[PDB]
């Protein structure tokens, strides 16, 4: 009913991950399921960074939730790389996904920094604005790495060993015909 | 770009060797007191990879080395007598065969093996090519050792994007296939103009070589378009000839994409199944 003020750059990054992940079915694909939760959590973050009642504790927990979903995307992508017979894709997948835990650790730290500022009133506008910018840059990097992982995991699905262990299902949620 | 006769022969022979690799036989009518040894003794001229004798039913499930051994065992022992029992020796009626359709026509036999191999051990794996040009018809068959593998493959491939295509998967009865029946009589037409509502102009355009026996636009229960059309021709040669001249043809400011459907069903069954598959996946 009351449209909440948001940080547009963190929302646009969240929506972009959401668009990418909703191209696919979550049935038989826990990366897609996790990527979809990350986007909705990142959309919550765009509201939280603008301050308000209980946003300090909420912002800290939201970054922890995003980090847990990130951990899952990375675990799964490494399981896919282990079954992949194409050196180039396997290497891209492992490279593109090993950066995700690093970005999420920085997001937890940057969330705590901003949360501590929301809880105070002696912080300058320049300091408060740059604390948000750091979250913006981190959120954009995180949503980009997850889009890349989703693309490399999907590219690997046709380069999997005979009678493999773990595989992900890649079935479109968009119209089938052109 | 036309293929040299050596490449055409190479492809067709590989598809023929693959199609003929049915090495699992089923023996019925065995005596009540039959032993595993009696079955091993009966089939002593062949190399047995697997042999399960069901004493309670008078049946044996035997996996031989190749398709040549299976046909030789069938000819030698079908309707023969074993201690006055008439035996039935036939190819095992397995249910692990899939047709994977709407493949990119540029997809190679090797790439098709790469697509269908992760779901299990493959017994048969082949693309279906034109006998005239050696070019791929955009569909192939995958038969696994186990039905669970084929189910896993159908689940992951049905509605899977591959290039500018969405794959279709259809369970096929191995018993209903012959080298001739590998060639589809149905075509799938998509890339229709936006808000296309002139089915008659489509059937006419697709009547330039041969007239279709079936030609309908795909539509939901509310009558709204599903994005494509299914056509059927009297013969496989007629469908192939119509597909060759119609693919890429301009209609209503759009260049139509004309592909082959999975070879089994008639137009009415194919259209309903393709609508059902897309609707299930979208919802």
């Amino acid at each position: 009913p009351s449209n909440q003020p948001v940080n547009q750059p963190i929302l646009a990054a969240a929506q972009s991950l959401h668009r990418e992940a909703t191209k696919w079915s979550s049935k038989g694909n826990d990366i897609i399921a996790a990527a979809k939760r990350m986007a909705l959590l990142m959309a919550e973050m765009s509201r939280l960074v603008r301050g308000g009642s209980g946003t300090k504790r909420a912002l800290i927990q939201c970054a922890k939730d995003i980090a847990k979903a990130s951990d899952e995307v990375t675990r799964l992508a490494k399981e896919v790389a282990k079954q992949c017979t194409d050196k180039r894709i396997r290497t891209n997948l492992l490279q593109v996904c090993e950066r995700i835990p690093t970005i999420s650790t920085q997001l937890k730290i940057l969330s705590t920094v901003k949360a501590t500022m929301l809880g105070r009133t002696n912080i300058s506008d320049e300091e408060s604005e740059q604390a948000t910018e750091m979250l913006v840059h981190n959120a954009q990097n995180l949503m980009q790495s997850v889009k890349e992982t989703v693309r490399e995991a999907e590219a690997a699905s046709i380069k999997i060993r005979t009678d493999a262990g773990f595989t992900l299902r890649w079935v479109r949620k968009t119209p089938w015909y052109q | 770009h036309m293929l040299d006769p050596e490449e055409i022969r190479k492809r067709l022979e590989h598809t023929e060797r693959q199609f003929r690799n049915r090495r699992k036989i089923l023996i019925r009518g065995l005596p009540g007191d039959v032993t595993n040894q009696e079955v091993h003794d009966l089939l002593s001229d062949y190399e047995l990879k697997y042999c399960f004798v069901d004493k309670y039913k008078g049946t044996a499930f035997v996996t031989l080395l190749n398709g040549e051994q299976a046909e030789a065992a069938i000819n030698a022992f079908h309707q023969s007598r074993l201690r006055e029992r008439e035996l039935s020796v036939q190819l095992q009626p397995t249910d692990a065969l899939l047709c994977v359709a709407n493949l990119p026509p540029s997809l190679t036999q090797q790439q098709f093996e790469e697509l269908v191999r992760p779901f299990g051990s493959l017994e048969r794996c082949f693309l279906v090519y034109s006998e005239r040009t050696g070019q791929s018809k955009g569909y192939g068959f995958a038969e696994y050792m186990k039905k669970d593998s084929a189910a896993r493959a159908k689940s992951d491939l049905l509605g899977k994007p591959l290039g500018p295509r969405t794959l279709y998967v259809h369970w096929t009865d191995a018993g209903q296939l012959t080298p001739a029946l590998l060639h589809s009589r149905c075509l799938c037409v998509d890339r229709l103009p936006p808000g296309f509502n002139d089915v008659d102009a489509l059937c006419r355009a697709l009547s330039a070589v041969h007239s279709p026996t079936f030609c309908q636009l795909a539509c939901g229960q509310d009558g709204q378009l599903k994005g494509f059309a299914v056509l059927e021709y009297e013969t496989a040669e007629m469908a192939e000839e119509a597909q060759q001249q119609a693919d890429g043809l301009s209609l209503g400011g759009s260049h139509l994409r004309v592909s082959f459907c999975a070879p089994g069903p008639p137009g009415r069954s194919m259209l309903a199944a393709l609508i059902a598959a897309q609707a299930t996946a979208l919802n």
